């Protein structure tokens, strides 16, 4: 994605403050609660019967760290998302068969989590930068069709 | 379609906005304009600079419409018919733009109401904005 | 949201479908399974071969649920609560699949109604199916 | 862009029977009637106030012939739709900013129209083959968005 030098700096600055052990699980848990049909993909994670069970589910939190990890990787290779997410793209498109519209949903839930955690610090321009970032990641994961 | 709990959730969270209506509405629009520039084409004549009084004025109209929709959560087509006339019949706004403004409204609520913006409430608000968007993009008159 | 005219179009068109509704629901399912094979993952226990009696039988059920929706077009959430429970709470069908089935049903009507599948009818039916899809993908208990 | 040798044949055989002067205008007209917001991009076309106005609009009909021509183009270069639609992708994405979900809508509306013209001859396998073509064209047009 084409981030502005200013944007790139603001994005990296905020990300450095993200709790890598919790943010991904919070975003994934919210995806499952806000867009409930997504729970179908994670039925092997156990109890996802209510919002509290989803948010408190150990496997959701553990898996969320891996998802946050992939987002960090994307942040480090904004220049070539397509190639960075090639393996994940094949997984989600061929193995998982997740409709691409869902990738955009997780990216936007992640943005809501950043806003929730950083409050006023997640300014409109900072959000605009992150929106390019997550659209890039979503676009990179949907390339197996694209 | 909203569950009883969704209505409860929505009225409780939005009731917290109160007199912040205008400010939050403006912030949601500004976030949208900046994050998804293609949406500015629906306001070609507006002054969209940061802090614009035009956007601040329009943002209060939008939030108060949401306030009115929350009050009539069980009878939205009738309550928002005038807004449907505007968005579906006159402006012809593409439904995708409603998802963008809805997302910017949720981002704005999350940045300001951390305690209130729980997964459950976030879920109910998202569905509510989707309900609102369906009415404003449908021609039912 | 359907207009009064959409409702008249849906009742009239479904009326024309008449006794062929079951056959059309079965063909819409067959078309979907062939065109978008990932939809088959929702029916692992079904015989899904061309002409399968199980698909013909399930198509009649889908058609009867739609006939019921047409008859309660003014309050579909109430009328389809059991089906919403099944698709949204139990099976968790991704809404994209409802778009696929709605499209396959419109393709089926088009192939069968060269004299009655007018642009207005097509428009009203498409919204009617979007309306049913929303109810079946929403948890509102 | 699959298209088993047999699908490619099926698609080719059906297209030869497609009315070049009208099918494109029926598809565009039905898009304008079924998904009314799409009318926003065609204000210079004239009266689109009622389904009869839309379906009989001479500009819609004239313009649809070009739309159908582009689809013909894609069918004649099924293995390179991205190149075939590059110019149009830039026109629709960067100049008109048409949201990509609408390319999918038009493609499916075109399928409805084919089914409307061919009846029983538009069999589920013939349709499966055309769904690949229309998904391919829409993806090709949304490419600038990649
Ligand atoms: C757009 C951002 C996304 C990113 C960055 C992401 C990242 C990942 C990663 C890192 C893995 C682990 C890969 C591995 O272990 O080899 C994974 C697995 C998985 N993802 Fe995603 N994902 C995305 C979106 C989604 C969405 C939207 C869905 C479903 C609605 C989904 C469903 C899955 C499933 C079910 C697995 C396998 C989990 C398991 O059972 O182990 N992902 N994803
Ligand atoms: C939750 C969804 C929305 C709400 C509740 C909403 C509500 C409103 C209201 C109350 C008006 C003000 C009319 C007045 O001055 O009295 C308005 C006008 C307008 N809206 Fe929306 N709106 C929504 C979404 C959108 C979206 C997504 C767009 C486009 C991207 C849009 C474009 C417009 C424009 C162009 C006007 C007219 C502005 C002008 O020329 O003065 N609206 N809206
Ligand atoms: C207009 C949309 C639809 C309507 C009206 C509808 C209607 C029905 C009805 C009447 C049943 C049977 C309930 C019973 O057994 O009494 C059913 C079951 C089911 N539907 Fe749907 N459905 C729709 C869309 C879909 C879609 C798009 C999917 C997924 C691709 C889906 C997956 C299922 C499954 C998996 C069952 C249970 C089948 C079984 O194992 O017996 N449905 N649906
Ligand atoms: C997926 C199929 C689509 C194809 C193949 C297609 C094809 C075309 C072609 C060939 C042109 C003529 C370009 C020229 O003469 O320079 C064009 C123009 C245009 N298209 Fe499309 N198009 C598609 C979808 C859409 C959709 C979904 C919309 C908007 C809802 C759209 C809106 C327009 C507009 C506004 C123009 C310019 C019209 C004018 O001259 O005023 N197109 N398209
Ligand atoms: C109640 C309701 C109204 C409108 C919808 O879509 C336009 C709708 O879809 C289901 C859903 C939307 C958003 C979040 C979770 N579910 C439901
Ligand atoms: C009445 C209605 C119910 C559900 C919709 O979307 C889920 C909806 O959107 C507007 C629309 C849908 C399909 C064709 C044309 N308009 C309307
Ligand atoms: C105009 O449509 C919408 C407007 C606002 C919102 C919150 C959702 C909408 O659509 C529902 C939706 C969109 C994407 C994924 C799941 N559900
Ligand atoms: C699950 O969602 C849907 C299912 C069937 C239909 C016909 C429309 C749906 O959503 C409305 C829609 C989808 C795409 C474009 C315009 N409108």
């Amino acid at each position: 994605v084409h981030l502005t030098p200013e944007e790139k700096s603001a994005v990296t600055a905020l990300w450095g403050k993200v709790n890598v052990d919790e943010v991904g699980g919070e975003a994934l848990g919210r995806l499952l609660v806000v867009y409930p049909w997504t729970q179908r993909f994670f039925e092997s994670f156990g109890d996802l019967s209510t919002p509290d069970a989803v948010m408190g589910n150990p496997k959701v939190k553990a898996h969320g760290k891996k998802v946050l990890g992939a987002f960090s990787d994307g942040l480090a290779h904004l220049d070539n998302l397509k190639g960075t997410f090639a393996t994940l793209s094949e997984l989600h498109c061929d193995k998982l068969h997740v409709d691409p519209e869902n990738f955009r949903l997780l990216g936007n839930v992640l943005v809501c989590v950043l806003a929730h955690h950083f409050g006023k610090e997640f300014t409109p321009p900072v959000q605009a930068a992150y929106q390019k970032v997550v659209a890039g990641v979503a676009n990179a994961l949907a390339h197996k069709y694209h | 379609v909203l569950s009883p709990a969704d209505k409860t959730n929505v009225k409780a969270a939005w009731g917290k906005v109160g007199a912040h209506a205008g400010e939050y509405g403006a912030e949601a629009l500004e976030r949208m304009f900046l994050s998804f520039p293609t949406t500015k084409t629906y306001f070609p004549h507006f002054d969209l600079s940061h802090g614009s009084a035009q956007v601040k004025g329009h943002g209060k109209k939008v939030a108060d419409a949401l306030t009115n929709a929350v009050a009539h959560v069980d009878d939205m087509p009738n309550a928002l018919s005038a807004l449907s006339d505007l968005h579906a019949h006159k402006l012809r706004v593409d439904p995708v733009n409603f998802k963008l403004l809805s997302h910017c409204l949720l981002v704005t609520l999350a940045a300001h109401l951390p305690a209130e913006f729980t997964p459950a409430v976030h879920a109910s608000l998202d569905k509510f904005l989707a309900s609102v968007s369906t009415v404003l993009t449908s021609k039912y008159r």
